[PDB]
RNA sequence: ACCUGGUCUUGACAUCCACGGAAGUUUUCAGAGAUGAGAAUGUGCGAACCGUGAGACAGGUGCUGCAUGGCUGUCGUCAGCUCGUGUUGUGAAAUGUUGGGUUAAGUCCCGCAACGAGCGCAACCCUUAUCCUUUGUUGCCAGCGGUCCGGCCGGGAACUCAAAGGAGACUGCCAGUGAUAAACUGGAGGAAGGUGGGGAUGACGUCAAGUCAUCAUGGCCCUUACGACCAGGGCUACACACGUGCUACAAUGGCGCAUACAAAGAGAAGCGACCUCGCGAGAGCAAGCGGACCUCAUAAAGUGCGUCGUAGUCCGGAUUGGAGUCUGCAACUCGACUCCAUGAAGUCGGAAUCGCUAGUAAUCGUGGAUCAGAAUGCCACGGUGAAUACGUUCCCGGGCCUU
């Protein structure tokens, strides 16, 4: 078994990688687990928007992280050399776990 | 204070001048910046003129000054008082 | 069989599955008197049986998550509610007529900038 | 308000009696939202209530707020010169409403042990017109009695 | 900030490093709970020669862009006014103004 | 009073981002400041190109920049050669391997940011501040936008006190989230001090 | 960024040229250090990188926010502010935008020398309340089957939940009212009812409002100094006056024991379990975790039992003595925390004054950014959980018409 876990700043893009990770396995043998929709992290920020004093004026940011596990059990040879050569859009985060 | 388990601190370059004169009868005043030094049990008796921020004030180290630090005896505000 | 309901209050979510009994109740292999001392919270969970009737004809096994006292004792009352609609759904009007199938659905005010709380200032001087 | 949008919150019945005027008096004691707190000191000056009378718990406790019960009271009414303190009736509502804030209020004044205790002896005066709390009720009816005259405005 | 006011945390962190492992077994001996009390005393003494600018304590994090020292935030290495800038320019991945 | 940054408000609305890569804390505020040395570097390599909007992805241990433009004969050069040119200094700067791809801006009249910086340098040429600002808002008019408003702030003219104008055709509705508001800004640098320029240009609400 | 003293002059930071040299490592003395004088080892792969020498220059947190850009406060999230064409007036201007109703709304309807349009309002966005669909681990345990009673294991995909996609509210429905209108009042259904709750969102403009010390920039000014380097001091002073907070004056409490129920978040020079040692702050040893898995990390208020019995107290915990811990080259000036002792004012606060309309106020804990260390501040999170609003004469600010 393998672990894929995915990382994103879009939940958009995050999907698009997941819907082909779990088409690019099952047709080459391998049966699926998932997608999991782990929980999304958000990271907050808060500033102060004017150069001067005025303490009470300030922007609050976010940055939102989706994740998403696939589980390849029983993973067949033609399915593993068929994952790294994928090369998934930019701004996704791949791990692979054994 | 510094824990224990690391003893009393002292400049190095304050523990040189302080060896160079007790084997000696330099009685000259020793001219330190060193505030932070801890006053060790070997020089009760010389001068040390400590740096107070603008010039160097002399300490008569004896016993009883031994524990403290050398800016605990060169103030570094001067303050007479409001109106008086 | 078995009849189901989730209620929600405040930050907590509780099941509770109904069924045929003589008045047996369970919160998180607990009882009764043993999960809830405050009475209020005690009174809040009967109120759904005492209204209807069916005090000592059910049994009650119920798991609760989150929030406190009066939040877990709400949420189980509105879960309670909905178990017993799926039971008997001529139930809806009488119950709908005590206000326990709306969801509360009041929450914390976030804090915002600016203020102590939600809503609490900083004390005003004009000079 | 301006715009008049106020409509009634409903409030639990107290545990013990069932009784939302008693739940009502739970709330006016409560402090810092401990209302278990204040719950319990209500039920034992009930206690000492009950047995210090023939009564049950309610009808002594009725009894107490129909003497700390006001009937007419005075409200500014500033118009054309000047202003005149009006006798006003007051609604059935807010007689229970003022009878039970002099009696929290009288009773935080003495000076006995607990609070338990110094409630149950508002409450025995109460029943016999004595103390505070009956006492301000009277300041308030005369009052309203030295203004009769501006019974108009 | 001053071009060297800025100049002066570039040999700081310079010097920070050239001196990295050198300052780690030093205190590893004062540290040391069953040395022996003159070697921690020559290690103390040791301690105090390397020069100042050598320990990370001495740093302070300014604004990449600007060299503020107020206002820093580790995760983007800017002060609060370019953070703000860049993040309305779309130059921040996933950055957004938050509400909840 | 002050008004939110139309971009930032619709960046995840009806705009996208700049930048589009993903990291951890250990190399986010790296991979910032490489951008910002990146884009500073094309931005005044390139500066008689009509640069409208330079995207930087980072798909694995490599950069790939976009360089929107209205002139890209001018910035590939012959057979490539230029193009190449900056392939090699920006893999300097970023550290990586470097990839640099040309997008085409078409009608440059609809685009803020041509549009802030075409104004501007007819102001560093001593143009009138007015005659500018109406052929700009004329031009976008004509090219189909729905609306566009233009800004222009300083020492117009070299007038002693400073002032603000500004003209607007069509609509330019910024509080409606869903309305695609292309919105950039630039300044002169005359003899009398700065000048800044502020261009909305609307394009229909989506 | 300041002071005192010690120091440098194409220079700490750029470019250009000349010449010297790989760069680097390893130690000695003088000095507070800057630095100076050396002394070893390498010399690899021009052009890296150092040193020196010239002069174009660099450098300035120096002045002007009343020369500016950018950014911000503010009236005010107030319902306003305008334009084109037409028409009226010698003209400034007017009309539209006023009027009758109505609305949170220049919201909408009707009338109308106006007819249209823009910026604002509303809507589109985030979040919260109900349901569906998909997916089922690190999250879940209804029915099963075992069990060391631990979802612990086999399993289960039901449920809570996680996060994607959908559904849902529109005055849509009903009745009355109303100018056959807009709308309003009430009822049904529903998780939610009339902008459901909260946020984001700030029109034309105003105060020559704030910021030349984030940055940028016109002009001015300094250049062996207003630039640059260093050590020590200062920004922590203290007859006093004000603002914002924290903790109290107690019994709705203090103390002791026992015992429940959260949410949100952070972590690799990081968070750090277990175990042992220490009264304790901590120490030693050392797993696990780039995390729905591991760690921070026991929520506290609450509840049960005891005690204290109205006292400046078993309230309060300021101050001071002594002894320690930890971070850090280094806690004298000037750190936080621990232990023992000390046990100040204070018994509810003059004139006056502030916040808040509901999950609000009040009260109770928890986290985060900054950060070696250093919150009673700031930003965020849940627990408990009120009172009251008859009304619009008065106080303050504002909107529309009129004089
Ligand atoms: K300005
Ligand atoms: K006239
Ligand atoms: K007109
Ligand atoms: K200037
Ligand atoms: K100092
Ligand atoms: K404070
Ligand atoms: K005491
Ligand atoms: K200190
Ligand atoms: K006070
Ligand atoms: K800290
Ligand atoms: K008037
Ligand atoms: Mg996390
Ligand atoms: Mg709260
Ligand atoms: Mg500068
Ligand atoms: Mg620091
Ligand atoms: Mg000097
Ligand atoms: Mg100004
Ligand atoms: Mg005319
Ligand atoms: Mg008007
Ligand atoms: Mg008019
Ligand atoms: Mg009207
Ligand atoms: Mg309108
Ligand atoms: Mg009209
Ligand atoms: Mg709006
Ligand atoms: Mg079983
Ligand atoms: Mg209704
Ligand atoms: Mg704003
Ligand atoms: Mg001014
Ligand atoms: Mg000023
Ligand atoms: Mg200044
Ligand atoms: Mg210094
Ligand atoms: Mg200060
Ligand atoms: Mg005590
Ligand atoms: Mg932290
Ligand atoms: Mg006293
Ligand atoms: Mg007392
Ligand atoms: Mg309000
Ligand atoms: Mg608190
Ligand atoms: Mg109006």
């Amino acid at each position: 078994r393998i672990r894929i876990r995915l990382k994103a700043f879009d939940h958009r893009l995050i999907d698009q990688a997941t819907a082909e990770i779990v088409e690019t396995a099952k047709r080459t043998g391998a049966q699926v687990r998932g997608p999991i929709p782990l929980p999304t992290r958000k990271e907050r920020f808060t500033v102060l928007i004017s150069p001067h004093v005025n303490k009470d004026a300030r922007d609050q940011y976010e940055i939102r992280t989706h994740l998403r596990l696939v589980d390849i059990v029983e993973p067949t040879e033609k399915t593993v050399d068929a994952l790294m050569r994928l090369d998934l859009a930019a701004g996704v985060d791949v791990q692979i776990s054994l | 204070p510094r824990s224990l388990k690391k003893g009393p601190f002292i400049d190095l370059h304050l523990l040189k001048k302080v060896e160079k004169a007790v084997e000696s009868g330099d009685k000259k005043p020793l001219r330190t910046w060193s505030r932070r030094s801890t006053i060790f049990p070997n020089m009760i008796g010389l001068t040390i003129a400590v740096h107070n921020g603008r010039q160097h004030v002399p300490v008569f180290v004896t016993d009883e000054m031994v524990g403290h630090k050398l800016g605990e005896f060169a103030p570094t505000r001067t303050y007479r008082g409001h109106a008086a | 069989n078995q009849y189901y309901g989730t209620g929600r209050r405040k930050s907590s979510a509780a099941r509770v599955f109904i069924k045929p009994g003589n008045g047996k109740i369970v919160i998180n292999q607990r009882s009764l008197e043993q999960y809830f001392g405050r009475e209020t919270a005690r009174m809040v969970v009967r109120q759904p049986l005492e209204l209807v009737d069916m005090v000592e004809k059910l049994d009650l096994y119920i798991t609760v998550k989150g929030g406190g006292i009066s939040g877990q004792a709400g949420a189980i009352r509105h879960g309670i509610t909905r178990a017993l609609m799926e039971y008997d759904e001529s139930l809806r009007s009488e119950l709908r007529k005590a206000g326990f199938v709306t969801r509360d659905a009041r929450q914390v005010e976030r804090k915002k900038v600016g203020l102590r709380k939600a809503r609490r200032r900083p004390q005003f001087s004009k000079r | 308000p301006r715009r008049r949008v106020i409509g009634q919150r409903k409030i639990l019945p107290d545990p013990k009696f069932g009784s939302e005027l008693l739940a009502k008096f739970v709330n006016i004691l409560m402090v810092d939202g401990k209302k278990s707190t204040a719950e319990s000191i209500v039920y034992s000056a009930l206690e000492t209530l009950a047995q210090r009378s023939g009564k049950s718990e309610l009808e002594a406790f009725e009894v107490a707020l129909e003497n700390v019960r006001p009937t007419v009271e005075v409200k500014s009414r500033r118009v054309g010169g000047s202003t005149y303190q009006v006798p006003v009736e007051v609604r059935p509502v807010r007689r229970n409403a003022l009878a039970m804030r002099w009696i929290v209020e009288a009773a935080r004044k003495r000076g006995d042990k607990s609070m338990a205790l110094r409630l149950a002896n508002e409450l025995s005066d109460a029943a016999e017109n004595k103390g505070t709390a009956v006492k301000k009720r009277e300041d308030v009816h005369r009052m309203a009695e030295a203004n009769k005259a501006f019974a108009h405005y | 900030a001053k071009q060297s006011m800025k100049a002066r945390e570039v040999k700081r962190v310079a010097l920070a490093d050239k001196y990295f492992a050198k300052r780690a077994e030093l205190k590893a001996i004062i540290s040391d709970v069953n040395a022996s009390d003159e070697d921690r005393w020559n290690a103390v003494l040791k301690l105090q020669t390397l020069p100042r600018d050598s320990s990370p304590s001495r740093q302070r994090n300014r604004c990449r862009q600007t060299g503020r020292p107020h206002g820093f935030l580790r995760k983007f290495g800017l002060s609060r006014i370019k953070v703000r800038e860049a993040a309305m320019r779309g130059e921040i991945p996933g950055l957004k103004k938050a509400s909840w | 009073g002050q008004k939110v940054h139309p971009n930032g408000i619709r960046l995840g609305i009806v705009k996208p981002w700049n930048s589009t890569w993903f990291a951890n804390t250990k190399e986010f505020a790296d991979n910032l400041d490489s951008d910002f040395k990146v884009r500073q570097y094309l931005t005044k390599e390139l500066a008689k190109a009509s640069v409208s909007r330079i995207v930087i992805e980072r798909p694995a241990k490599s950069i790939r920049v976009t360089i929107h433009t209205a002139r890209p004969g001018i910035v590939i050069g012959k057979k490539g050669e230029d193009v190449e040119k900056l392939r090699k200094v920006v893999a300097d700067i970023a550290g990586v391997p470097a990839q640099i791809n040309i997008a085409e801006v078409r009608k440059p009249e609809l685009d803020a940011k041509l549009v802030a910086d075409s104004i501007t340098s007819q102001l560093e040429r001593r143009v009138m501040f007015r005659r500018a600002m109406k052929r700009a808002v004329q031009n976008a008019m004509r090219l189909g936008a729905k609306g566009i408003k233009v800004e222009v702030s300083g020492r117009l003219g070299g007038a002693e006190i400073a002032r603000t104008e500004w003209y607007r055709e069509g609509r330019v509705p910024l509080h409606t989230l869903r309305a695609d508001i292309d919105y950039n800004t630039s300044e002169a640098h005359t003899t009398y001090g700065v000048i800044g320029v502020k261009v909305w240009i609307f394009k229909g609400e989506i």
